[PDB]
RNA sequence: GAUGAAGCGUGCCGAAAGGCACGUGGAA
RNA sequence: AACUCCGUGGAAGCCGUAAUGGCAGGAAGCGGA
RNA sequence: UAGACGGUGGGAGAGGGUGGUGGAAUUCCCGGAGUAGCGGUGAAAUGCGCAGAUACCGGGAGGAACGCCGAUGGCGAAGGCAGCCACCUGGUCCACCCGUG
Protein backbone atom coordinates (compact mmCIF):
# COMPACT_ATOMS: atom_id res chain seq x y z
CA UNK A 1 0.00 0.00 0.00
CA UNK A 2 1.47 3.49 0.72
CA UNK A 3 3.89 3.43 3.17
CA UNK A 4 4.82 5.71 6.09
CA UNK A 5 8.03 6.85 4.94
CA UNK A 6 6.54 7.96 1.62
CA UNK A 7 3.57 9.53 3.19
CA UNK A 8 5.82 11.79 5.22
CA UNK A 9 7.57 12.46 2.16
CA UNK A 10 4.39 14.03 0.99
CA UNK A 11 3.58 15.56 4.28
CA UNK A 12 6.88 17.40 4.36
CA UNK A 13 6.84 18.95 0.44
CA UNK A 14 3.71 20.84 1.92
CA UNK A 15 4.08 21.44 5.19
CA UNK A 16 1.07 19.76 6.00
CA UNK A 17 -1.85 21.72 6.30
CA UNK A 18 -4.89 19.50 6.41
CA UNK A 19 -6.23 19.79 9.54
CA UNK A 20 -6.69 20.26 13.45
CA UNK A 21 -5.07 23.03 18.13
CA UNK A 22 -5.58 24.65 14.19
CA UNK A 23 -8.89 25.16 15.80
CA UNK A 24 -7.43 28.18 17.63
CA UNK A 25 -5.39 29.67 14.32
CA UNK A 26 -8.85 28.93 12.14
CA UNK A 27 -10.67 31.20 15.01
CA UNK A 28 -7.84 33.85 14.90
CA UNK A 29 -8.60 33.88 11.33
CA UNK A 30 -12.05 34.20 11.31
CA UNK A 31 -11.89 37.17 14.16
CA UNK A 32 -9.33 39.11 12.17
CA UNK A 33 -11.75 39.68 9.64
CA UNK A 34 -14.56 39.77 11.55
CA UNK A 35 -12.89 42.73 13.36
CA UNK A 36 -12.20 44.12 9.69
CA UNK A 37 -15.40 44.04 9.37
CA UNK A 38 -16.59 45.69 12.43
CA UNK A 39 -14.30 48.42 11.60
CA UNK A 40 -17.02 49.68 9.78
CA UNK A 41 -19.74 48.72 9.49
CA UNK A 42 -20.54 50.07 13.93
CA UNK A 43 -23.86 49.50 13.85
CA UNK A 44 -24.38 45.52 13.53
CA UNK A 45 -24.48 44.88 17.21
CA UNK A 46 -25.24 41.34 16.45
CA UNK A 47 -22.65 39.89 14.72
CA UNK A 48 -20.64 41.76 17.17
CA UNK A 49 -21.99 39.41 19.59
CA UNK A 50 -20.48 36.71 17.27
CA UNK A 51 -17.27 38.24 17.60
CA UNK A 52 -17.83 38.11 21.37
CA UNK A 53 -18.04 34.71 21.84
CA UNK A 54 -15.17 33.99 19.23
CA UNK A 55 -12.92 35.63 20.99
CA UNK A 56 -14.31 33.93 24.55
CA UNK A 57 -13.94 30.65 22.59
CA UNK A 58 -10.28 31.14 21.55
CA UNK A 59 -9.85 31.81 25.13
CA UNK A 60 -11.31 28.67 26.29
CA UNK A 61 -9.13 26.71 23.92
CA UNK A 62 -6.29 28.06 25.24
CA UNK A 63 -6.37 27.81 28.73
CA UNK A 64 -7.62 24.44 27.70
CA UNK A 65 -4.04 23.79 25.83
CA UNK A 66 -1.82 25.47 28.58
CA UNK A 67 -3.72 23.43 30.86
CA UNK A 68 -3.80 20.13 29.48
CA UNK A 69 0.10 20.85 28.67
CA UNK A 70 2.49 23.50 30.48
CA UNK A 71 4.42 24.05 26.88
CA UNK A 72 1.47 24.99 24.88
CA UNK A 73 -0.49 27.70 27.48
CA UNK A 74 2.51 29.68 27.86
CA UNK A 75 2.03 30.91 24.04
CA UNK A 76 -1.60 30.17 24.17
CA UNK A 77 -2.41 32.87 27.17
CA UNK A 78 0.42 35.32 26.07
CA UNK A 79 -1.15 35.33 22.08
CA UNK A 80 -4.84 35.65 23.29
CA UNK A 81 -3.85 38.45 25.36
CA UNK A 82 -5.83 36.77 28.19
CA UNK A 83 -5.35 36.77 32.03
CA UNK A 84 -3.34 39.56 33.53
CA UNK B 1 -13.78 31.39 -10.30
CA UNK B 2 -13.01 29.56 -7.01
CA UNK B 3 -14.18 29.98 -3.66
CA UNK B 4 -11.44 32.59 -1.70
CA UNK B 5 -8.94 32.68 -4.12
CA UNK B 6 -7.71 34.60 -1.34
CA UNK B 7 -4.86 35.09 0.39
CA UNK B 8 -2.69 32.28 -1.01
CA UNK B 9 -0.27 34.98 -0.20
CA UNK B 10 -0.43 34.78 3.35
CA UNK B 11 0.34 31.49 3.61
CA UNK B 12 2.58 31.84 0.98
CA UNK B 13 4.80 33.98 3.17
CA UNK B 14 4.15 32.49 5.75
CA UNK B 15 6.40 29.89 5.00
CA UNK B 16 9.33 31.68 3.78
CA UNK B 17 9.29 33.10 7.72
CA UNK B 18 10.56 29.46 8.75
CA UNK B 19 12.57 28.51 5.58
CA UNK B 20 14.83 31.65 4.27
CA UNK B 21 17.50 33.46 1.25
CA UNK B 22 15.97 36.80 1.42
CA UNK B 23 15.71 40.40 2.72
CA UNK B 24 13.40 42.88 4.16
CA UNK B 25 13.41 46.81 4.26
CA UNK B 26 12.95 49.47 1.98
CA UNK B 27 17.18 50.75 1.95
CA UNK B 28 17.86 47.05 1.86
CA UNK B 29 15.75 46.13 -0.68
CA UNK B 30 17.64 49.26 -3.09
CA UNK B 31 20.40 47.64 -1.92
CA UNK B 32 19.82 44.50 -3.34
CA UNK B 33 18.45 46.17 -6.59
CA UNK B 34 21.12 48.34 -6.95
CA UNK B 35 23.82 45.58 -6.74
CA UNK B 36 21.75 43.32 -8.78
CA UNK B 37 21.17 41.01 -6.69
CA UNK B 38 17.44 40.51 -5.71
CA UNK B 39 15.24 38.49 -8.46
CA UNK B 40 11.69 39.65 -7.26
CA UNK B 41 10.40 42.76 -5.28
CA UNK B 42 6.97 42.62 -3.37
CA UNK B 43 5.37 45.46 -2.47
CA UNK B 44 2.52 46.63 -0.43
CA UNK B 45 -0.90 47.93 -1.37
CA UNK B 46 -0.83 51.02 1.06
CA UNK B 47 2.95 51.81 0.83
CA UNK B 48 4.09 55.71 0.65
CA UNK B 49 4.29 57.39 -2.24
CA UNK B 50 6.77 58.41 -3.90
CA UNK B 51 8.33 55.64 -2.01
CA UNK B 52 6.90 53.01 -3.72
CA UNK B 53 7.92 54.94 -6.79
CA UNK B 54 11.64 54.66 -5.58
CA UNK B 55 11.49 51.06 -5.73
CA UNK B 56 9.64 51.24 -9.21
CA UNK B 57 12.50 52.95 -10.71
CA UNK B 58 15.48 50.75 -9.42
CA UNK B 59 13.60 48.04 -9.79
CA UNK B 60 13.25 49.00 -13.71
CA UNK B 61 17.11 49.68 -14.01
CA UNK B 62 17.91 46.21 -12.21
CA UNK B 63 15.33 44.74 -14.32
CA UNK B 64 13.77 43.29 -11.15
CA UNK B 65 10.35 42.00 -11.48
CA UNK B 66 7.91 43.42 -9.21
CA UNK B 67 4.85 41.58 -7.58
CA UNK B 68 2.81 43.81 -5.66
CA UNK B 69 0.77 42.44 -2.99
CA UNK B 70 1.90 44.13 0.18
CA UNK B 71 2.82 43.21 4.03
CA UNK B 72 2.43 42.41 7.32
CA UNK B 73 2.55 40.43 10.22
CA UNK B 74 1.64 37.32 11.16
CA UNK B 75 -1.43 39.20 11.87
CA UNK B 76 -3.71 36.78 13.80
CA UNK B 77 -0.63 36.55 16.32
CA UNK B 78 0.65 39.92 16.52
CA UNK B 79 -3.42 41.19 16.67
CA UNK B 80 -3.78 40.33 19.69
CA UNK B 81 -0.45 41.39 21.07
CA UNK B 82 1.35 41.88 17.59
CA UNK B 83 2.86 42.47 13.82
CA UNK B 84 5.99 43.93 12.52
CA UNK B 85 5.29 45.14 9.33
CA UNK B 86 6.91 45.43 5.84
CA UNK B 87 6.23 47.67 2.99
CA UNK B 88 8.72 45.63 0.72
CA UNK B 89 10.29 42.15 0.54
CA UNK B 90 12.80 40.98 -1.95
CA UNK B 91 13.78 37.52 -2.91
CA UNK B 92 17.40 36.98 -3.22
CA UNK B 93 16.22 34.00 -1.15
CA UNK B 94 12.32 31.64 -1.68
CA UNK B 95 13.80 28.06 -0.59
CA UNK B 96 10.94 25.47 0.08
CA UNK B 97 8.08 27.98 -1.52
CA UNK B 98 7.37 29.02 -5.37
CA UNK B 99 6.02 32.40 -5.23
CA UNK B 100 8.81 33.01 -7.70
CA UNK B 101 7.38 31.23 -10.64
CA UNK B 102 4.32 32.68 -11.99
CA UNK B 103 2.86 34.78 -9.29
CA UNK B 104 2.98 38.85 -9.77
CA UNK C 1 -9.28 67.85 27.50
CA UNK C 2 -11.81 70.57 29.28
CA UNK C 3 -10.33 70.02 32.92
CA UNK C 4 -8.38 73.13 31.92
CA UNK C 5 -11.96 74.67 32.22
CA UNK C 6 -12.61 73.94 36.32
CA UNK C 7 -15.94 74.48 37.36
CA UNK C 8 -16.75 77.39 34.77
CA UNK C 9 -18.54 77.20 31.71
CA UNK C 10 -20.93 74.42 32.05
CA UNK C 11 -21.58 70.19 31.18
CA UNK C 12 -22.56 70.96 27.47
CA UNK C 13 -20.12 73.60 26.39
CA UNK C 14 -17.35 71.26 28.30
CA UNK C 15 -18.30 68.40 27.26
CA UNK C 16 -18.53 69.03 23.73
CA UNK C 17 -14.71 70.67 23.62
CA UNK C 18 -13.50 67.46 25.27
CA UNK C 19 -15.20 65.34 22.87
CA UNK C 20 -14.38 67.53 19.80
CA UNK C 21 -10.68 67.81 21.31
CA UNK C 22 -10.11 64.07 22.14
CA UNK C 23 -11.36 63.18 18.31
CA UNK C 24 -9.36 66.10 16.95
CA UNK C 25 -6.41 64.74 19.51
CA UNK C 26 -6.63 61.17 18.41
CA UNK C 27 -3.91 59.34 15.93
CA UNK C 28 -4.73 59.54 12.37
CA UNK C 29 -4.15 57.88 9.13
CA UNK C 30 -2.47 59.48 7.15
CA UNK C 31 -3.43 59.81 3.18
CA UNK C 32 0.01 59.98 1.56
CA UNK C 33 1.34 56.76 3.66
CA UNK C 34 -0.63 54.57 5.71
CA UNK C 35 0.70 55.34 8.85
CA UNK C 36 -0.95 57.05 12.34
CA UNK C 37 0.89 60.16 12.18
CA UNK C 38 -1.12 63.12 11.17
CA UNK C 39 -1.84 65.96 14.00
CA UNK C 40 -3.33 69.56 13.24
CA UNK C 41 -1.60 71.99 12.49
CA UNK C 42 -3.91 74.60 12.49
CA UNK C 43 -7.45 73.85 12.37
CA UNK C 44 -8.68 72.56 9.40
CA UNK C 45 -4.74 72.25 8.82
CA UNK C 46 -2.95 68.80 9.27
CA UNK C 47 0.28 67.02 8.99
CA UNK C 48 1.86 63.60 8.70
CA UNK C 49 5.57 63.88 11.48
CA UNK C 50 6.44 60.74 9.29
CA UNK C 51 6.33 62.71 5.43
CA UNK C 52 5.71 65.80 6.39
CA UNK C 53 2.16 65.40 4.49
CA UNK C 54 0.57 68.51 4.62
CA UNK C 55 -3.10 68.15 3.74
CA UNK C 56 -6.43 70.31 3.72
CA UNK C 57 -8.93 68.92 6.34
CA UNK C 58 -12.41 69.50 8.43
CA UNK C 59 -11.20 71.77 11.37
CA UNK C 60 -11.28 69.62 14.16
CA UNK C 61 -11.09 66.21 12.13
CA UNK C 62 -8.73 65.50 9.07
CA UNK C 63 -12.00 63.96 6.96
CA UNK C 64 -15.58 65.25 7.20
CA UNK C 65 -18.83 63.03 6.57
CA UNK C 66 -18.96 65.49 3.30
CA UNK C 67 -15.46 65.15 2.33
CA UNK C 68 -16.18 61.60 2.38
CA UNK C 69 -19.12 61.97 0.25
CA UNK C 70 -16.86 63.43 -2.22
CA UNK C 71 -14.33 60.57 -2.69
CA UNK C 72 -17.54 58.43 -4.23
CA UNK C 73 -19.82 60.67 -6.08
C1' G D 1 4.32 79.21 46.31
C1' A D 2 -0.14 75.94 45.87
C1' U D 3 -3.55 72.74 43.23
C1' G D 4 -2.51 69.48 39.44
C1' A D 5 -6.48 68.54 33.50
C1' A D 6 -5.27 65.94 28.76
C1' G D 7 -1.13 63.22 27.06
C1' C D 8 2.66 59.55 28.10
C1' G D 9 5.14 55.63 31.02
C1' U D 10 5.49 51.25 34.29
C1' G D 11 3.06 47.46 36.99
C1' C D 12 -1.13 44.38 37.61
C1' C D 13 -5.94 42.55 35.84
C1' G D 14 -8.99 41.08 31.26
C1' A D 15 -10.02 37.04 25.52
C1' A D 16 -10.85 42.00 24.22
C1' A D 17 -12.86 45.98 25.86
C1' G D 18 -10.76 48.54 28.86
C1' G D 19 -9.94 48.97 34.43
C1' C D 20 -6.79 49.94 38.83
C1' A D 21 -2.52 51.73 41.14
C1' C D 22 1.84 54.47 41.04
C1' G D 23 4.73 57.82 38.45
C1' U D 24 5.41 61.35 34.69
C1' G D 25 3.48 65.67 32.67
C1' G D 26 1.92 70.35 33.39
C1' A D 27 -3.34 72.63 31.75
C1' A D 28 -6.15 76.97 33.84
C1' A E 1 27.49 71.68 22.01
C1' A E 2 22.59 71.47 19.83
C1' C E 3 20.11 70.98 14.97
C1' U E 4 20.53 69.10 9.96
C1' C E 5 23.02 65.73 6.79
C1' C E 6 26.48 61.89 4.39
C1' G E 7 29.00 56.82 4.81
C1' U E 8 29.25 52.71 7.38
C1' G E 9 26.67 49.38 10.08
C1' G E 10 21.89 45.91 9.99
C1' A E 11 18.62 46.34 15.19
C1' A E 12 11.86 42.18 13.88
C1' G E 13 12.76 44.90 20.58
C1' C E 14 16.08 47.68 20.67
C1' C E 15 17.87 53.30 21.07
C1' G E 16 16.67 57.70 23.70
C1' U E 17 14.44 61.87 27.02
C1' A E 18 12.79 66.11 32.34
C1' A E 19 8.81 64.94 29.06
C1' U E 20 7.07 63.85 24.23
C1' G E 21 9.44 60.26 21.28
C1' G E 22 12.91 57.26 17.14
C1' C E 23 13.45 52.92 13.63
C1' A E 24 14.00 47.92 7.76
C1' G E 25 10.67 54.44 4.32
C1' G E 26 16.55 51.25 8.58
C1' A E 27 17.58 52.09 15.49
C1' A E 28 22.55 51.88 18.48
C1' G E 29 27.47 51.95 17.62
C1' C E 30 31.77 53.93 14.33
C1' G E 31 33.35 57.35 11.07
C1' G E 32 32.57 62.10 8.63
C1' A E 33 30.23 67.30 6.47
C1' U F 1 -15.37 8.34 20.56
C1' A F 2 -21.42 7.98 21.69
C1' G F 3 -20.88 14.90 23.89
C1' A F 4 -18.49 19.05 21.92
C1' C F 5 -15.38 21.35 18.24
C1' G F 6 -13.00 21.21 13.35
C1' G F 7 -12.49 19.61 7.74
C1' U F 8 -14.68 18.92 2.57
C1' G F 9 -18.81 19.48 -0.04
C1' G F 10 -24.27 21.06 -0.85
C1' G F 11 -28.25 24.97 0.82
C1' A F 12 -32.10 28.52 2.28
C1' G F 13 -32.99 33.30 4.38
C1' A F 14 -37.02 40.82 5.17
C1' G F 15 -29.79 38.37 9.85
C1' G F 16 -26.40 43.07 10.22
C1' G F 17 -23.26 47.25 8.11
C1' U F 18 -21.73 50.89 3.70
C1' G F 19 -22.49 52.88 -0.92
C1' G F 20 -25.64 53.09 -5.02
C1' U F 21 -30.10 53.01 -7.50
C1' G F 22 -36.00 52.06 -9.62
C1' G F 23 -40.79 53.08 -10.08
C1' A F 24 -45.76 54.39 -7.86
C1' A F 25 -48.00 58.15 -4.87
C1' U F 26 -48.36 62.88 -1.85
C1' U F 27 -46.81 68.13 -1.47
C1' C F 28 -44.75 72.26 -3.83
C1' C F 29 -43.09 74.98 -8.30
C1' C F 30 -43.35 75.85 -13.93
C1' G F 31 -46.16 75.47 -18.67
C1' G F 32 -50.52 74.28 -21.15
C1' A F 33 -55.84 73.79 -21.71
C1' G F 34 -60.19 74.86 -18.48
C1' U F 35 -64.56 77.42 -15.10
C1' A F 36 -67.10 77.97 -10.39
C1' G F 37 -66.69 75.67 -7.20
C1' C F 38 -63.62 72.35 -4.54
C1' G F 39 -63.27 70.06 0.33
C1' G F 40 -65.38 67.96 4.22
C1' U F 41 -69.83 65.61 7.45
C1' G F 42 -74.71 62.27 10.49
C1' A F 43 -75.72 66.93 8.77
C1' A F 44 -72.62 70.98 8.64
C1' A F 45 -69.03 74.72 9.25
C1' U F 46 -64.05 76.46 9.52
C1' G F 47 -60.98 76.17 5.04
C1' C F 48 -59.32 76.74 -0.03
C1' G F 49 -60.78 79.10 -4.95
C1' C F 50 -62.01 84.79 -10.21
C1' A F 51 -54.28 87.13 -7.84
C1' G F 52 -58.50 81.21 -11.58
C1' A F 53 -58.87 76.69 -7.08
C1' U F 54 -60.99 71.55 -7.97
C1' A F 55 -60.95 67.95 -12.22
C1' C F 56 -57.04 67.10 -16.90
C1' C F 57 -52.06 67.03 -19.69
C1' G F 58 -46.68 68.01 -19.66
C1' G F 59 -42.01 69.58 -17.06
C1' G F 60 -39.29 70.14 -12.57
C1' A F 61 -37.74 70.02 -7.33
C1' G F 62 -37.84 67.56 -2.54
C1' G F 63 -38.75 64.24 1.45
C1' A F 64 -40.56 59.65 3.17
C1' A F 65 -42.15 54.79 2.35
C1' C F 66 -41.34 50.49 -0.58
C1' G F 67 -47.58 48.15 -3.86
C1' C F 68 -48.07 42.91 -6.52
C1' C F 69 -44.89 38.71 -5.12
C1' G F 70 -46.62 38.09 0.51
C1' A F 71 -47.97 33.17 3.07
C1' U F 72 -51.50 30.16 6.98
C1' G F 73 -43.96 32.03 4.73
C1' G F 74 -38.58 33.24 6.10
C1' C F 75 -34.23 35.33 9.24
C1' G F 76 -32.21 36.85 14.09
C1' A F 77 -30.40 35.97 20.99
C1' A F 78 -33.86 39.49 21.93
C1' G F 79 -35.30 44.28 20.49
C1' G F 80 -36.48 43.46 15.60
C1' C F 81 -35.79 42.74 9.95
C1' A F 82 -39.25 43.09 3.79
C1' G F 83 -38.08 47.69 -4.02
C1' C F 84 -33.55 46.35 -6.74
C1' C F 85 -27.83 46.33 -7.13
C1' A F 86 -22.89 45.62 -5.54
C1' C F 87 -19.28 45.32 -1.51
C1' C F 88 -18.23 44.07 3.68
C1' U F 89 -20.17 40.61 7.47
C1' G F 90 -22.99 37.23 11.57
C1' G F 91 -25.79 33.02 12.50
C1' U F 92 -27.71 28.20 10.64
C1' C F 93 -29.17 23.47 8.30
C1' C F 94 -27.84 18.93 5.47
C1' A F 95 -24.48 14.95 3.26
C1' C F 96 -19.55 12.44 3.81
C1' C F 97 -17.99 10.60 8.29
C1' C F 98 -12.51 12.60 7.22
C1' G F 99 -9.66 15.49 11.71
C1' U F 100 -9.13 16.83 17.51
C1' G F 101 -10.36 13.45 21.69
Amino acid sequence: SVTGSKILRILKAHGLAPEIPEDLYFLIKKAVAIRKHLERNRKDKDSKFRLILVESRIHRLARYYKRTKKLPPTWKYESTTAST
Amino acid sequence: KAKKSGENINNKLQLVMKSGKYTLGYKTVLKTLRSSKGKLIILANNCPPLRKSEIEYYAMLAKISVHHFHGNNVDLGTACGKYYRVCCLSILDPGDSDIISTTT
Amino acid sequence: IVGKYGTRYGASLRKQIKKMEVSQHSKYFCEFCGKFAVKRKAVGIWGCKDCGKVKAGGAYTMNTASAVTVRST
